[PDB]
């Protein structure tokens, strides 16, 4: 079957 | 000559500047630390079909390479996104807005290949920044070429940069170093001052 | 003066020392060695609701990085546990039972970070050792500070190291660098003697 | 004596050396570069039940490492396929049909092992070709012996090598360091020259 | 829809 | 429950 991939977005930045 | 205190120094400072992200650079197109790409404002991956994910032996999916790879530290063989042609694009929505003041790219090393060639990677390319975070016209930034020949990882400072700010980046592959088939990205940095 | 071949043999040392993880002690509280979080037993993650993950553009959850980032030895920027505030805590079972003579702390280099600051970085810490694997009463064996002026890693010696062994153990942050809103954990290490 | 210039030129290529899979081969046995596992031609894989998944508390399913692992280039302690006693065997499909000139085999370094003792890891140990891609009677093309007081990677070269082509080839497991349960194997690569 | 992880738990050293 | 692995296998080299 097809391919693929999750995704990721950001509307704000993350713990760093 | 040098003394031994002298080349410890030396190597300490070295590897200290390696374990820095190699260039001792903030990057804010890392995924990380908060960059992303914007899916629909990039090329079509090119899709190969040669590989397969399964379980207990029976098929399931292909296994191909998004656009967030060029986002992503890993650098071995293969992790690199791949587009048809030699000309391509992407978006990436940074981690903050920053004036922007120089990109890096890299390619896996000529060691690391057959034949020592990399014809699949970018030659010329351009990048643009969109004021507006939605508008669709972008401002040229710069236009530079990645050096075959060169270090695997090469940076390149904005020649006359012009402060404003922006999030979002387009990098823009013009031409590759001559592979027939596809163009491949390993990974794509942004640099610069943040508010 | 130095000489040649005494260069290379320094520039070896220096790069094998570099490879085994860094500073050359082995890892009890490594995840893939066989340690691990015990969830119920750490502070409340601090979740944020900016990464969302998606498939085919339709939303689906959101992303954050659990306690079990802090036995993983990805730093990159982001990398990190983070909970709420400047006091927080972190319970882990060792992949052994051992003597514990040292624990080891890093946090991102100020060069990866936006204006070379690390406020979230925790400061003031303190180990503690569970005897029974169960008890919920601990043992203090150690209080330290993290220097955000330091090198990204920093390895604390039990002072005055009271040989009985442990599996479970507690890292306890007091105080951060200042960040006002959360405080980011990159990764814990603690080395000892086995039995 | 030595001078300046010449130290920093030697780390400079001593970094760049390391940066290129620390041996500067290209590795056709590389995951990500294209090369695969033949997963009904390797040894069972030695299964632990001591690593539980779950999720919310709820217990899942066992962790355990696949032969895929020795394909991939973390070898942080316990990323390294195990299998039961010291005899085993798994079999490769390179990523493209080459002439080999060498295999490197690597293990977790002492240093960050408990008791500075490695004895699951593989002691003599040979290399088979497959001159059809699905005979299954192969052809020896060395035997070496991974010495456990050597350096963490060791680099062995077909001694009298006879030029033809493979793209299936075996690592074939005939004694290990003594340990009494089970081998590990932490990354196993192939060189070679390609058409 | 929430946040989430899978949780690793050991009861006994995995082989190294 | 029991245990488990994606398996990946190529039938010809990915983009490098
Ligand atoms: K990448
Ligand atoms: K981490
Ligand atoms: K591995």
């Amino acid at each position: 079957a097809r391919s693929f991939t999750l995704m990721l977005r950001y509307n704000g930045p993350p713990p760093t | 000559g040098v003394t031994e205190e002298q080349v410890h120094h030396i190597v300490k400072d070295a590897l200290q500047r390696y374990s820095e992200d190699r260039i001792g650079l903030a990057d804010y197109a890392l995924e990380s630390g908060g960059a992303s790409v914007i899916s629909t404002r990039c090329s079509e991956t090119y899709e190969t079909k040669t590989a397969l994910i399964s379980l207990f032996g029976i098929p399931l999916w292909y296994h191909s390479q998004s656009p967030r790879v060029i986002l992503q530290p890993d650098v071995h063989p293969g992790n690199c996104w791949a587009f048809q042609g030699p000309q391509g694009f992407a978006v990436v929505r940074l981690s903050a807005r920053i004036r922007p003041t120089a990109v890096t790219l890299e390619h896996v090393p000529k060691a690391l290949s057959p034949n020592s060639t990399i014809s699949s990677a970018p030659k010329d390319f351009a990048i643009f920044g969109f004021d507006e975070d939605l508008q669709q016209e972008g401002t040229l930034l710069g236009k530079f070429t990645y050096d075959q020949d060169g270090e695997p990882i090469q940076t390149f400072h904005f020649q006359a940069p012009g402060r404003g700010t922006y999030q979002v980046v387009e990098l823009r592959i013009l031409t590759n170093w001559g592979h027939p088939e596809y163009t491949c990205i390993y990974r794509f940095r942004v640099h610069g001052e943040p508010a």
